[PDB]
């Protein structure tokens, strides 16, 4: 009468390159197409341009690393490929996010403005992405995100910076109470789902919350493969908004 | 992803045919399936296994 | 009797190519060969690899902007050159000793140790370069560091920042009272002069040390060009020190 | 004779009749197994 | 580097010929050179220069 | 006719016997300078 069976691997486990593969080289094919067309030029009016180059080269270095971290691809993955994968893809997220943050504080405002704002931005950028890098591997072949008492701490930092950059550093910029178009806050509409998704996991991993039925663990297995499916479709959705941003000047 | 078997109950002994093993795991964080006779924990006293292993105790 | 004409640009003018261009691609080569030789690999089995790897990229980007700022070159250098230039120097310079002083820390001592800890030193690196590259120019076509009070602050921070990293920080580990053979401190020896130059610069621009003649003001600035000088010889240094620390192991 | 330390998750299946013999999985590679070494490691590998 | 004449000091009008104008600069940290008949500040009552220009006041 | 803010120091001789004029010297392009227009910079250049 009372049992306790239940277990998923959920809309991500084999169907592989018909979702990941193919999205990853469509992703580094437009990435490049639109690095090399702000390199090869009306594509040299972007105000604050080389933000939204560095949004697109971030964009491109997910793409080629997106294949690194798929299933479907090569077992006895590596650790260190594991661990590299994560760092850039998690980095070019926090650099995407921080850089968006910045060109909406100073979109309409010294000739180091554009490289002491860029440097600044990967530094903690590279910065914010130590815990996830540090706290990472690959257990029995898949790309998994360590969470475990062993390293409890760098998976809490990790956590609560993802959290803040990714669904509180967009309803923290939600707080400002126009110049307030965002027309890239669909970015963080991509990403928001992955962070609360996140917070929800951590929350439920440390037996802190209110997890009822089997029926809770399954939505949140659920959810957290389609958070990780929508947040791998950034690479082939930003350069997209970033044609759109250029034609919006 | 983590566990599972988060539905510990307190209640058949001479009903257990299968089991596995998992402690710990890098996502695993709790402390843990087993099937009935029909097909559906360390601290307890008859549970705690061993002396299923003793009706299977030829290897 | 109370006169002061007293003025100089000392040993660093017009000779140009003879100490700089012919350095800097020397360097350039060097930092390439040392850099490709790792790339085709006896030379895979350097304890803290990529350390060392990425002490040498920084000494190849140093080789290849060392023209940029350097005198004699074109004339009319725009303020985006020259605040670049002096970003990736004054950055290598910081990442090349932030290694060190992390191998000297982690030497004998998870598979992100490498990925995290370079990641790490470099965001480290880029942002304590901020100042700097916030605080430059190139004012009548020379590459110079601002030293005013409309950048009394980004000077000040910067100044610091040198020192500390320059001076105080091997000095800082002079304090520790064996595993301290350190034969990398050449580079530390390279750089300490130009930290205490530019400490001595400090108080004497603005105007709180006891310069006494013209003596004093004129060994400033030699000493100043030859710290300067002195910096920039560290391109083609490193290259040989790291085929020493290759050997040593 | 091979390594007992990197082997991570254990099983048991009772000899049922499809079961002719009490097969025990154990996967960190994971093969069946039904010695003086087969029941050396057990007990602390159970404990480890 | 930075502008110069640091040694500012106590004292002829009549033998004053060559002079320079740098007031402040990037890396000018001070206020300021002046060549007498053989060749060697504002607040200064007769160095306050603008009866020199007048002096030469066709320009 | 030109822009007179970006000039940044100046200079000025005195007509001595090699000296056949005034010449003054403004340089940021330093050119020499012995009009309506000459004397509108000078008072608040050397204010500015």
């Amino acid at each position: 009468e009372a049992a306790a069976p239940c277990h998923s691997c959920n809309l991500l486990d084999d169907s592989a390159l018909p979702f990941f593969i193919l999205t990853s080289v469509l992703g580094i094919l437009a990435s490049s197409t639109v690095l090399f067309m702000l390199f090869r030029p009306r594509w040299q009016l972007c105000p604050g341009w080389p933000v939204l180059a560095q949004l697109a080269v971030g964009s491109a270095l997910f793409s080629i690393v997106v294949p690194v971290l798929a299933p479907g691809l090569g077992s006895t993955r590596s650790s260190a490929l594991c661990s590299l994968g994560y760092c850039v893809w998690y980095g070019s997220a926090f650099a995407q996010a921080l850089l968006l943050g910045c060109h909406a504080s100073l979109g309409h405002r010294v000739p180091g403005l554009t490289l002491g704002l860029t440097v600044g931005i990967w530094g903690v950028a590279a910065l914010l992405t130590l815990p996830v890098t540090l706290a990472s591997g690959a257990s029995g072949g898949l790309c998994t995100l360590i969470y475990s008492t062993e390293l409890k701490a760098l998976q809490a930092t990790h956590t609560v910076a993802c959290l803040a950059i990714f669904v509180l550093l967009p309803l923290g910029l939600f707080g400002a109470k126009g110049p307030w178009m965002n027309i890239l806050w669909a970015w963080f509409i991509f990403w928001w789902p992955h962070g609360v998704v996140l917070g929800l996991d951590f929350l439920v991993r440390s037996k802190l919350l209110l997890l009822s039925t089997c029926l809770a663990q399954q939505a949140l297995d659920l959810l957290l493969n389609l958070a990780e499916a929508l947040a791998i479709l950034h690479c082939v959705a930003t350069p997209l908004l970033l044609a759109l941003f250029c034609h919006q000047a | 992803l983590r566990c599972q078997c988060i539905k510990t109950y307190s209640k058949h002994p001479k009903f257990i045919k299968e089991l596995r093993v998992i402690e710990s795991g890098p996502h695993c964080a709790n402390t843990e399936i087993v099937k009935l006779s029909d097909g559906r924990d360390p601290k307890e006293n008859w549970v705690q296994v061993e002396k299923f292993l003793k009706r299977a105790e030829n290897s």
